[PDB]
């Protein structure tokens, strides 16, 4: 965990600003010093991470209010595109990341 | 104090004549005097005929009319009850004595079974149904405040206006 | 209840030692400590942050403490912070400079 | 048997916190020690990593 | 035998077939919805009953996400029309040992509750307290003293609504739980993590500059 | 698999395809168990890819009496330390007796659930909200439908009671405006029969409303 | 009809004792509100007969409370 | 269960059938097993090809303030398909990029953004 | 039918509410055609909704619809209703392909 | 099924039951 | 046929007996591409009691 890269769109729950969060490559624990209990639960959590962070409490930091909190709400991109495309361009400036006009 | 007297021939003969015909003037049958053989039998006999001596609700509703003014004031409430609901709860066909048996124990509430006793007033705190529906009543009250004030008219008219403008 | 046995007895006696220490004089003090320092926070710090963070004196208290988590011995997360620097893994059995195996 | 030992260790901890035997610096053995000085008390205080991520 | 075979479930729209049953709700396992009304109706009677505004609104394609069943993937797109396993997960895997550290629950109090045994307040009115699970369900809950911390529970009592994310992450290991606990108490008691609370010993100069 | 002591997270694995046999099946999206497979043909790969989910309920769902929301009886393949034999066995969820105070009806209910069901009944806001959130086929337990019917009937009588007391409020507000002034002893009883209230019971709960407030004090 | 009529009948009686219960709760609320106007505010109560009877019923109820307490 | 005990209970064989099983499979294990058909490797997922003034109209029905980079490529589990040009076709990943390819061939200017590769 | 209905208090009959009949959920059965039920109560009837939509035999009798390919594509399998989908005649197919000039 | 029969060499057709129905 | 767009009709069932007068009292000439042509009472042959019984 985690073998593949993935992009998420998360909403800051206190101020309701949408920022994007990425998950990159971290390697498997060594196959030569073998631990079944590590590898297997790492596998299940890997599958979980791949699906919308289902069982994971998300912890990050707001850029628009700078603090680290786990209030974050993970949005599938259709809910994102529903949220984004109905917005006036001046509140894209407040709620969304730079540009994204 | 706990004295449960089991009768006989003679003591039945005098006790029934002294108690239930002397004090309560109650009339036994032959089958009655067949079944009167405890103190529990005599007491629930008297209790049964006394509770049968009390007027039913049909007699109480014809001594007590509900006056037109009262029912008119009840009519002008924004909410009247739904009041079909009793027909939705499941009825099961079984013995009555096993039903006696299961609330003799605690078995009556377990396996999805529950017993229904119609209440009148409730516990209002920590009652989550109660709170949501009285919140609902609050916004219906402020809604009718908005209607009587007349902004409802204006909102709808400006909806029609912006529909015509588009 | 064996007493003539040494470490079977004096260790569970050490246990009852420890757990009659707590609920009499320890626990009320811990709870009172937790109460007293929130009481310290709200009349000294909080009047500053109500002005700072932009809230009232009340709703800042609901914001800074959203919930009450008081610590009882069966709930505690950690005894002490995890080590800053973790010691370095040498090769397998004191081989130098490296080992082929794991 | 982990839970009760855990309890034991917590009560023990609070006891030493009432009686001043508790060393808060043990995770920090490998680090050099900051200036003991009248303004530098910002150094000896154990900083959460989160508000360091914040500022 | 069945007089009156029931209609397809979600078939409200004129020119496009209903979503596959079991996605709307029902028995799972087919990837295409079908309705005999929409099929038997001639193409021209479909187009006659529509417009190029409405047609493009029900031609709309939400790709992997499903509309009627939120947050999961749409079943037709999945290889096997049955729903996704991972969001529908059981708590314990086949080889997973059960070690679940006791978890404690955010709970809203309805009355001021004082503990006689410990001589302290269980909780004040409308104060959210993390309590034991059995202590909550077995005692506080059957009495009316307290209810759960759900956001709609904050909504109903007229409190400003906050989410505690109760059991969003359920720890399957004890250290996982102390991680959970640590981020939790970083969130709920955050007054702990302000710099004035770090500095309790210095609200003044250093402690050696004092009097006896 | 990285032999480096420090591994900060990278966008794409920096050293190319990850080496080792396990990373093969990891990159394929298969479980780590596959390094122990001798039969690698299409059917075994399909079998352990996990897309098909093989597991079952003890009884058919119409006949399911306990709340198994997601716990399917699964099966596990294990191996002895005499490794030449390989044995599999069925695994069942830990079904715990749910004793929950139901909120809408004032009383407890003991309806068996699983562990997940209890964590989730805590998450939901209580037993009643949990039973109502699920619908239909979502709860396969008959017991569930029974207490659900009781919950709905009970909810509607909660609403009925609320409505009732609102009626009461309108009545007393309406007649108080009449009896707010002292007036006369006789005049009051006219109001007592204009709406139809019995005088003696009024005296009785006037006397009980009394008894009630000084009793607490 | 043999099936359906005993139903609408039950709904009818339910509405009936709904009205009845409304009237009785009207009695109760009259109780506490007139109590509130008599004890909190002043200068006004009903007839001496009403007051005496109320007092007697209150005393009897209190006696019942003392008996049911032990 | 006999499947655990490995009995071949097929109905053509003895007449029995395995008790815990679905009675309908719209695609059996072999055609679930073939991921080449399901996933999009080396395979075209949009089968109609639009003229220039068709492509321009299709691009004209995209709402402004839309980036291509907001549409993540779906995983392998999700079938790769394109419903053509429907309403909200730009939400479909494969439709978006197939259209992008036709717009590259036909020499149509591409109004939307292009896919970004985020790096550490 | 008698659930959740307002009473008209003159006649003490039910009020024939016009909103009742659009919220109503039609529960099928054999010796009645369909039975209107209020929606909130629909959730206990989930099984005989699945028995009505089911094919009315053992599935073994109709199983031949399943095995050949042409009958997988032409037949409906949703919750086990084996029933012919809509399918064109040949003359239709010819004149549908002819006026497209293909 | 201590030993699996070779079932892959048969095309799928139901044999007639040997105690044949009259 | 998509260029025709003939006179769609809408049957609008108000739960009261005044729906017509209210519909005119709303005063709607156009919802802005539609231009509603006319409002009139749809005359129904009155249904017997047997339909709701
Ligand atoms: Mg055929
Ligand atoms: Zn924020």
């Amino acid at each position: 965990s985690s073998r593949f890269f993935q992009k998420y769109f998360i909403r800051c729950g206190n101020c309701q600003t949408i920022q994007r969060y990425a998950k990159g490559y971290k390697p498997i624990p060594n196959p030569i010093l073998f631990d079944s209990d590590a590898h297997c639960r790492s596998y299940h959590r890997e599958r979980r991470d791949c699906t919308g962070l289902t069982g994971t409490l998300v912890t990050c930091r707001c850029d628009k209010c700078a603090r680290v909190h786990s209030h974050w709400t993970v949005m599938d991109f259709q809910e994102f595109l529903d949220a984004k495309l109905v917005m006036t361009p001046e509140e894209r400036t407040a709620l969304l990341w730079p540009g994204a006009g | 104090i706990e004295n449960f007297v089991l009768e006989e021939e003679t003591i039945r003969e005098r006790v029934i004549y002294q108690v239930v015909e002397g004090v309560f003037r109650l009339s036994p049958t032959s089958a009655d005097r067949r079944e009167l053989r405890s103190v529990a039998n005599i007491i629930d006999y008297v209790l049964t005929h006394v509770r049968a001596a009390r007027p039913t609700d049909r007699e109480r509703r014809q001594e007590r009319p509900i006056t037109s003014a009262a029912l008119a004031v009840m009519q002008k409430c924004p909410i009247q009850p739904q009041l079909g609901f009793v027909h939705a709860l499941p009825h099961d066909t079984r013995d009555a004595l096993l039903q006696e048996w299961e609330r003799m124990h605690h078995l009556d509430w377990q396996f999805g079974k529950a017993v229904y006793t119609p209440r009148s007033k409730e516990n209002v705190r920590g009652n989550l149904t109660w709170l949501r529906e009285d919140r609902h009543y609050d916004q219906r009250m402020k809604f009718m405040q908005e209607v009587e004030s007349g902004e409802a008219r204006a909102k709808h008219m400006k909806l029609i206006a912006e529909a015509a403008g588009n | 209840e064996a007493h003539k046995e040494s470490e079977l007895h004096q260790n569970r006696l050490r246990w009852v030692e420890t757990m009659k220490w707590w609920e009499e004089i320890g626990e009320p003090h811990h709870q009172q400590h937790a109460a007293s320092e929130w009481e310290w926070f709200r009349q000294r710090v909080l009047p500053a942050k109500a002005a700072a963070m932009g809230l009232s004196e009340e709703d800042a208290a609901r914001e800074l403490r959203r919930a009450v988590m008081h610590e009882t011995p069966r709930w505690y997360s950690r005894i002490q912070p995890p080590n800053a620097r973790s010691e370095i893994k040498e090769p397998r059995d004191q081989r130098w400079p490296s080992s082929p195996k794991w | 048997s982990e839970r009760e030992a855990a309890q034991y260790k917590f009560i023990r901890r609070w006891e030493l916190q009432m009686r001043d035997e508790w060393d808060q610096l043990e995770p920090f053995k490998g680090l050099p020690k900051p200036k003991r000085q009248f303004g530098n008390e910002a150094a000896e205080v154990i900083w959460p990593y989160a508000l360091l991520l914040e500022r | 035998v069945a007089p009156w075979v029931p209609p397809p479930r979600h078939d409200i729209k004129v020119t496009m077939p209903p979503p596959p049953g079991g996605e709307v709700g029902g028995r799972f396992g087919v990837s295409q919805g079908y309705s005999d009304r929409l099929a038997r109706t001639p193409y021209w009677k479909r187009m006659a009953l529509s417009t190029y505004k409405l047609r493009m609104m029900e031609n709309a394609t939400r790709y992997p996400m499903s509309e009627h069943r939120p947050g999961e993937y749409d079943i037709r797109y999945l290889p096997t029309p049955y729903p996704c396993t991972i969001r529908n997960r059981p708590l314990l895997e086949v080889g997973e040992p059960r070690q679940i550290p006791s978890i404690r629950i955010p709970v809203i109090f309805l009355v001021n509750l004082f503990d006689e045994a410990k001589g302290c307040w269980f909780g004040r009115r409308y104060e959210t307290v993390y309590v034991e699970r059995q202590f909550m369900r077995e005692e506080l809950m059957p009495q009316r003293y307290a209810i759960y911390a759900t956001p709609e529970a904050y909504k109903l009592l007229g409190l400003p609504v906050v989410n505690h994310h109760t059991h969003e992450e359920i720890p399957k290991t004890p250290r996982e739980y102390e991680k959970l606990l640590e981020r939790q108490r970083y969130d709920e008691e955050r007054w702990k993590y302000t710099i004035e609370y770090l500095f309790r010993k210095y609200e003044d100069g250093p402690p050696e500059l004092l009097d006896r | 698999f990285s032999t480096f002591a420090l591994n900060p997270e990278t966008s794409v694995a920096p050293h190319g395809p990850p080496r080792g046999l396990v990373n093969r099946y990891v990159s394929m999206g298969l479980p780590p168990w596959a390094a122990w497979c001798n039969k690698v043909n299409r059917y075994s790969l399909y079998r352990m890819s996990g897309v098909t989910q093989r597991s079952f309920l003890p009884k058919p769902p119409q006949e399911m009496d306990v709340i198994w929301l997601n716990e399917r009886v699964r099966e596990r393949v294990r191996t002895s330390r005499q490794v030449q034999n390989v044995y599999r066995q069925l695994k069942y969820p830990y079904v715990k007796t749910g004793i929950h105070y139901s909120d809408v009806l004032d009383h407890w209910v003991q309806v068996p659930m699983v562990e997940a069901a209890m964590f989730e009944v805590e998450k939901d806001g209580g037993f009643d909200n949990f039973i109502l959130k699920r619908s239909g086929p979502e709860l396969r337990s008959t017991y569930g439908e029974r207490i659900r019917r009781h919950i709905l009937v009970r909810q509607k009588e909660i609403q009925k009671n609320f409505v009732l007391q609102k009626q009461a409020q309108m009545l007393v507000e309406s007649m108080e405006k009449e009896i707010l002034p002292m007036e006369d002893g006789k005049k009051v009883e006219e109001v007592l029969e204009k709406y139809g209230i019995d005088k003696e019971q009024l005296l009785r709960d006037i006397a009980r409303a009394a008894v009630a407030k000084k009793q607490q004090l | 009809y043999e099936f359906h009529e005993p139903l609408r009948r039950k709904n009818a009686e339910d509405m009936r004792q709904f009205q009845t219960d409304v009237i009785d709760m009207a009695c109760a609320m009259l109780g506490e509100r007139l109590l509130d106007t008599v004890n909190a505010s002043d200068t006004s109560s009903f007839p001496a007969e009403w007051q005496e009877a109320i007092a007697m019923h209150v005393e009897e109820i209190e006696a019942e409370m003392e008996e049911v307490a032990a | 269960t006999p499947m655990m005990l490995n009995i071949q209970n097929m109905m053509w064989w003895n007449g029995k059938r395995n008790l815990y099983r679905a009675t309908y499979r719209e695609k059996t294990w072999y055609e679930i097993s073939r991921t080449g058909a399901f996933t999009k490797g080396r395979r075209p997922v949009m089968r109609q090809k639009y003229s220039r003034e068709a492509l321009q109209a299709a691009l004209a029905m995209v709402p402004p303030g839309f980036e291509v980079a907001d549409v993540p490529r779906p995983p392998q589990r999700i079938l790769a398909q394109s419903e053509g040009i429907v309403g909200r076709w730009y939400s479909n990943y494969w439709t978006l990029h197939s259209m992008r390819y036709q717009c590259l061939l036909a020499g149509v200017e591409w109004p939307l953004g292009e896919r970004q590769r985020p790096r550490t | 039918v008698h659930a959740s209905r307002h009473m008209d208090v003159e006649t003490w009959r039910e009020v024939p509410d016009p909103h009742w009949d659009e919220r109503s959920y039609l529960v099928p059965d054999q010796m009645f055609y369909n039975i209107p039920v209020p929606p909130e109560y629909k959730d206990a009837y989930w099984w005989r909704e699945l028995q009505a939509r089911r094919v009315q035999c053992p599935v073994e009798w109709v199983s031949h619809r399943m095995y050949n390919k042409g009958d997988r594509q032409r037949y409906d399998f949703q919750d086990l209703a084996f029933r012919k989908k809509f399918e064109f005649s040949y003359e239709e197919v010819v004149k549908n392909a002819k006026d497209m000039r293909s | 099924i201590h030993k699996g029969w070779r079932t892959w060499e048969y095309q799928h057709t139901r044999p007639d039951p040997r105690p044949f129905p009259d | 046929p998509d260029e025709i767009e003939g006179p769609w009709e809408a049957y609008i069932t108000y739960d009261r007996e005044d729906g017509l007068s209210y519909a005119q009292s709303l005063g709607i000439t156009t919802i802005g591409v539609a231009t509603v042509l006319g409002l009139t009472e749809h005359v129904r042959e009155p249904q017997p009691y047997a339909v709701v019984d």
